[PDB]
């Protein structure tokens, strides 16, 4: 519910200077879970999606480090949730109230992905912890490396807003679309290229991700399989 | 014996399945669901466990199992039917309540919860 | 007797499965559906239940359970067939309907559906 | 018998399963699929059924049903094999087809289809 | 044979199934899980197999197989209950520990894990 | 007989299941998978089948299907095990390979695959 953790493969001296920001203008909510505005489709999200639990961060790190093509490092960043940080649950039922169509496939990935969305650029003043996630060749499990800690954090101790996302467009009826999750049922907004990763001209050229369809997999787990 | 008997069977409405234990007892598989109220939180968590090869509700084990998983993976406000005072194995009881699992009806908000009910 | 008998086995055109119930009736397991109109029109809900050990619609209980769950997770327009006047258990008929689930189509248009229908 | 017997078991490649239907004919259950080519060039769609207790292809009913459900939910361009002149029930043949679903092979590209094919 | 016998069988809490193996030994299907801590704290992993025709935990194989998959597909915290001296096949004990998967309980957050636990 | 008897059963690591296939040969519903290396440096794919009613690996069919389907819906580097020269049907071994899928590990790339490699 607070101090959401986001995985980015950038050294702290870059993120703590030029923090996460919006990669587009698509402010709709149905396409955020479906991964249409996050590195799989239009890729123009108005929200930056962060997990509220540490475990999904290790899930992301394991997913990215286990393809033999992710040349680079990784870093868990702790972000102090502000008023511009909305949980994904009390913004879906409301959309379902006005006529939204969020089926079980979409409804089953908010519990899986503890998604908190920021409708504003994540300024460096909110980042507190920068823990390096190293993929040691021994035992092949993600380990916390050096933990960069600096005084950029501002002591406000604000909590994520539990209301609805303002200015959210009208819900999209029907449209049973792809969900586009990567790794182990991780919604593809947590991927690096679901963010604004262009600081220099050639800053971060890492392999993006292979995104698979999640809803066949959700059908796999919910059914007797 | 019926899920909506409403005399031997009790029910708790608007209770999302929070935790899902699976194991084996006395030679038969079993699964217990711990569910708390979806709208906020009140009362005590409801622990209802279904055991195959035991009790009169064994035939509806699998049908409930893959349904509870559905109501677990897809967090849904459901109406859990339980048969209180069916389990006698005291080690089993001191962990999970005496309630069994006999019905799992999906429900939409506080309006018209599905499944059999009381007058 | 077949799912496509238009004289006996009726259907309800474009509908969406709203609710879902699972439970145990005398002898075995059962499940129930509360499909309403997909477009949102005002119509009597089609409460259709299938019992794993009752009527001639028992051998198709497992297929119907899985496909009703599939068309419930995906809120598709479905043409639900049902045999009428099947269940004789009176408490079952008060809380549910005599409609016995026999078939479940996958309507993907606004003028026709997959499956048999009245000429 | 085998789905690779191109002399009698035909097939159509690159056909996404568009419509689904489940029911029961006589004793056992059955499921039918309507498939239209993903390219959209074809006009007459393919209609392939499978009965759990009637055809020679009965033993492959549940597995092909699960594979059809997965290819339907994912909407993959899937090569579909079917046997011709199988059903003899006149209400059945005049409603879906005289075709029996026998094999569901996936196709990972617009010109790459896995499984048996005509030489 | 309960998965609450803290005297006879142990449990590892807050693990995540990292790697999943399936196969066939001695004529019966089996599945093994490699559970590591949901952190970098632990060093050695927990190898928890389950065979479908060996020892007293065979009846709960199919029920556990579906649950373990849910915790493998969704790499979530889970309490894994294991025995100690079940497997006697020398290549099997060499590759996989003698541990047998007897239970699988979902671990919500870090405050508690559902199911049996030492007080 | 075990997936990991490396003197008999071979394996290929870090292979992505490319294309699925389901059908029916003789009285059993076989399924076949085509796998290629995840890196992309491989030249020829591997075809692995798990005929349901034949060969000593028949009881693993039901566990090798739903696993492989998963490793198909999510393209993930796995270690596929195969027993060379299992099938006999000549049309089966021209269209497909002559080796039988016996086990399906789960690799985390590099060289870490959970299973009985023993090189």
């Amino acid at each position: 519910i607070d101090f959401v953790y986001r995985v980015d493969p950038n050294p702290p001296d870059v993120i703590f200077r030029d923090g996460f920001s919006l990669l587009g203008y698509n402010r709709d909510l149905q396409q955020l879970i479906s991964g249409r505005s996050c590195a799989g489709g239009s890729s123009d999200s108005r929200y930056i999606v962060t997990t509220s639990d540490i475990n999904k961060t290790y899930a992301i790190a394991r997913a990215y480090y286990s393809h033999s093509k992710f040349k680079g490092n990784l870093y868990r960043y702790k972000i102090r949730a502000d008023n511009n940080f909305y949980s994904l649950t009390p913004s879906v039922n409301y959309l379902e109230s006005q006529g939204g169509h969020f089926n079980a496939y979409e409804k089953s990935m908010i519990r899986l992905q503890s998604e908190y969305v920021s409708t504003l650029s994540i300024l460096p003043e909110n980042i507190q912890k920068a823990v390096a996630l190293v993929y040691d060749s021994s035992t092949g499990q993600i380990k916390d490396g050096t933990s960069t800690i600096n005084t950029d954090y501002v002591s406000i101790s604000s909590v994520s807003n539990p209301g609805v996302i303002p200015f959210l467009p009208e819900p999209q009826a029907n449209t049973q679309q792809r969900i586009d999750a990567f790794g182990s049922l991780i919604s593809s907004c947590f991927s690096i290229y679901s963010v604004c990763q262009t600081h220099r001209g050639q800053k971060t050229e890492v392999y993006k991700m292979p995104f698979y369809d999640a809803r066949p997999v959700i059908q796999f787990i919910i059914s007797g399989n | 014996e019926w899920t909506g008997d409403y005399e031997n069977i009790g029910y708790f409405s608007h209770e999302v399945i929070s935790e899902f234990h699976v194991g084996q007892i006395d030679g038969g598989a079993y699964f217990c669901i711990k569910a708390v109220k979806a709208d906020g939180s009140r009362s005590t968590p409801l622990i209802a466990c279904s055991v195959s090869n035991e009790s009169v509700w064994a035939p509806s084990f699998k049908v409930l199992l893959e349904q509870a998983r559905y109501f677990y993976v897809t967090e849904q406000s459901v109406r859990i039917y339980y048969d209180h005072n069916v389990w006698t194995n005291q080690p089993f009881v001191n962990t999970f309540s005496t309630n069994a699992l006999v019905g799992l009806s999906s429900c939409s908000a506080a309006t018209d919860c599905f499944g059999p009910g009381k007058p």
